[PDB]
């Protein structure tokens, strides 16, 4: 029962690489322009 | 007179046959830091910073401005920038020298 | 205890050290000729 | 004595060790009369082989005579014995003669380089470090390459000859050394190179490793995206990570890529992250993923993102209602108890 | 190209070592470079393994310019492989090949107009006024490329300092305080900086 058991999730292994449904991210409500103002205000902070 | 005249690095004496490098490997015997050891030693450095990242995260309220960007992009230009003003710097340095060197030289 | 940084010299590969034998020889041999 | 003796070597013994005792006695005995210059003649004269030998050292058909000059043992002393009496030269003759007998070890590479190093020739010793790497194909190459690598980067050669050295290591590698190599290899690049080399560098490490260290070597692509660049750098390592690693694996990296998003603030992402999660999640036999969902959703999320969590969770618990799914989790359940 | 690694690999056995160069080196010579790259990196390794010093840097650098050139050809945006590809050339010491792979990196412009590629094309720009000056030792040729680096500069957009910075040191390193004063105003009039 262990063997066949284990030849089973073999195959449900192989049916675990193909069953993936891609990750759809969201759009960040910020882009990185936002981001580079925030890094270079935060450094302007603390250079004062 | 064996063990003055032989150099005891490809022959083995107590068995009277050649060194086992099976049993006595030549990794032992480095001055320096082999490379398997090493990137041990980077996996673990990484290991133990990621901990401290985690626990200050953990201990902080949010983000700080230094861990984001802990550093500015395109250092390693920077980097490459100064390690020519190594010498730059040096006969720029030079230059002004002796510019103060003739400009005192008019104004007295 | 901070660790003493002598002038620790590139030991220059004993092919360089007789490159330069043989160049100082050479003009040596020149010098005679 | 020497009469008797030479007939002694003319004996044909049954084990070529018993000849290999006489000539090593011979080389011994005059030695202790201080003759080491005819012991060295001596032993030159029993390992008399013509450029081209190839017999079978094992072959118990041919008379131990002439399968004599194939026994490491006369040459391991011998070469002792020239190394401890007579000059560089000679020593290099004598190992050149190892190499060209095709019995060499790679023992005696690291023992050619380190003559050579002990009397300062760095360069040749990196030759004869890729010589060996030539003769030794590559789960015995790793050794050498190991000390190789260390000592290039002990004597700073130029950055290109690295760059080629390692090009050249990592070109047929197993993953189990492929790990250090791509470790030092973008070690150096951050060192001694450019920081968007070492990331591409790490990105085809995490891709040109083992299995069951793949999950390691994103978390040290991660963290050294993070120390290097900001963390919108280290985003499309995690969703590439998502969509190459394993179930397991895979659900360790969502949950962290959830954790980032989280410290950023934008939570319809890290919700979203943890949805794609629940969806390659099982409720019965990973129940702290849903633990934490909900500790994030009470920390972060209202009563219709909690009826949604709810939904989703009836929905993928029964999904998974199928005879091979209960079986895993019945095992799994009598197996914690 | 099989037959040529063979025969050579066969000379390298007898150690007939020149033989086996020449066997290299007229496989090299008469062979095309789309068929040779097997051949090549065979050569690299025996040259390495049995040459000299110069004959290892050699091939060595024949190889990476060679790699380097096809993933140029590969990707032209990676100004980091082509940095990469004149510090090779600059440790080459060919002045002509150096200067080509000079005016083959600035013929490759930004096309946008962010802050970074920018930076990186002033470094590029930077670097290469930095090897003519250290290397060729020609000053005009480093001010005309100092002019084109400024004239191509977008100050109206995003002004960079550090090429500012650069031009006023190689001024003060030539003698010309005047000349040095007067870019400088003329770049506080365009773009006043802090740092400037």
């Amino acid at each position: 029962a262990a063997l066949k058991a284990g030849q089973m999730q073999k195959l449900r292994e192989a049916e675990q690489s193909s069953k993936r449904k891609p990750l759809i991210l969201p759009a960040p409500q910020v882009s990185d322009s936002e981001l580079d103002e925030i890094v270079k205000m935060g450094m302007i902070g603390e250079r004062a | 007179p064996v063990l003055q005249h032989l150099s005891l690095r490809n022959y083995d004496p107590v068995t009277r046959g050649p060194k086992l490098g099976f049993e006595a490997p030549p990794t032992e015997n480095l001055n320096t830091l082999t490379l398997e050891e090493k990137a041990a030693a980077l996996e673990a450095e990484a290991r133990r910073k990621a901990q401290e990242e985690q626990e200050a995260a953990a201990q902080a309220r949010g983000l700080d401005i230094t861990t984001l960007q802990p550093k500015k992009p395109n250092w390693d230009l920077k980097r490459e920038f100064k390690q020519r003003m190594a010498v730059l710097d040096v006969r720029t340095e030079n230059a002004i020298a002796r510019m103060v060197r003739e400009r005192l030289a008019e104004k007295k | 205890k901070q660790e003493p940084k002598t002038q620790e010299e590139l030991e220059e590969d004993a092919a360089d050290r007789d490159r330069r034998e043989r160049e100082l020889r050479e003009a040596r041999e020149l010098a005679e000729r | 004595a020497r009469i008797i003796m030479e007939k002694a070597v003319k004996v044909p013994f049954k084990s070529v060790n018993e000849l290999a005792d006489m000539w090593i006695e011979w080389a011994e005995m005059e030695l202790r009369n201080k003759n080491f210059d005819e012991a060295v003649r001596i032993m030159a004269k029993a390992t008399q082989a013509p450029k081209r030998s190839t017999v079978d050292y094992f072959d118990e058909s041919l008379s131990p005579q002439q399968r004599v000059h194939k026994s490491w043992k006369l040459w391991s002393f011998y070469v002792d014995l020239v190394e401890s009496t007579s000059s560089l030269e000679e020593t290099r003759k004598i190992y050149e003669r190892i190499f060209e007998l095709r019995i060499a070890t790679p023992q005696t590479v690291v023992n050619y380089a380190n003559l050579l190093e002990e009397h300062h020739y760095y360069e040749e010793s990196f030759k004869i470090y890729e010589r060996g790497l030539d003769l030794f194909s590559y789960p015995v190459a790793f050794e050498l390459w190991n000390l190789y690598l260390t000592k290039a980067v002990d004597r700073k050669i130029s950055i290109e000859r690295l760059r080629d050295l390692f090009e050249q290591a990592i070109t047929d590698c197993p993953p189990k050394f492929a790990k250090v190599l791509y470790l030092m290899y973008g070690n150096l690049e951050e060192e001694r190179g450019l920081a968007r080399h070492a990331m591409r560098i790490y990105e085809r490490a995490t891709r040109a490793v083992a299995d069951e260290d793949r999950a390691d070597m994103f978390n040290f692509y991660i963290t050294k995206s993070a120390s290097n660049f900001g963390l919108a750098s280290t985003r499309p390592i995690y969703e590439r990570a998502i969509a190459t690693l394993p179930d397991n694996e895979a659900r360790d990296m969502c949950l962290k890529f959830a954790d980032m998003e989280k410290r950023l603030g934008e939570i319809d992402r890290a919700r979203a992250i943890y949805g794609h999660a629940s969806q390659f999640c099982d409720p019965r036999t990973n129940p702290e993923f849903w633990a934490k969902w909900e500790q994030f959703e009470v920390q972060h999320g209202n009563e219709d993102t909690f009826k949604e969590m709810l939904r989703v969770k009836r929905s993928v618990q029964a999904k998974y209602n199928t005879d091979v799914n209960f079986i895993a989790s019945q095992a799994l359940a009598r197996s914690q108890m | 190209e099989r037959l040529f690694i063979a025969f050579a690999r066969f000379e390298t056995r007898q150690k007939e070592y020149e033989r086996a160069r020449a066997i290299y080196k007229f496989g090299l010579d008469n062979l095309p470079r789309s068929r040779s790259m097997q051949l090549h990196a065979q050569y690299t390794t025996f040259e390495k393994q049995f040459g000299d010093k110069e004959g290892v840097e050699d091939v060595v650098l024949t190889k990476r310019r060679r790699l380097y050139e096809e993933q140029v050809k590969e990707n032209p945006k990676n100004y980091d492989v082509w940095f990469d590809f004149a510090r090779l050339e600059e440790m080459g010491g060919d002045p002509d090949r150096v200067r080509e792979v000079y005016e083959r990196a600035i013929a490759q412009v930004p096309p946008t107009q962010e802050k970074r590629h920018w930076r990186r094309y002033i470094f590029l720009f930077l670097f290469y006024a930095i090897w003519e000056e250290k290397d060729a030792k020609n000053i005009e040729r480093a001010r005309a490329i100092y002019d084109t680096c400024l004239n191509l500069i977008p100050h109206k957009k995003f002004t960079f300092a550090k090429v500012w910075i650069a031009k006023a040191h190689f001024e003060i390193r030539q003698g010309n305080l005047t000349a040095a004063r007067k870019t400088l105003g003329r770049a506080i009039g365009m773009c006043p900086k802090d740092k400037l």
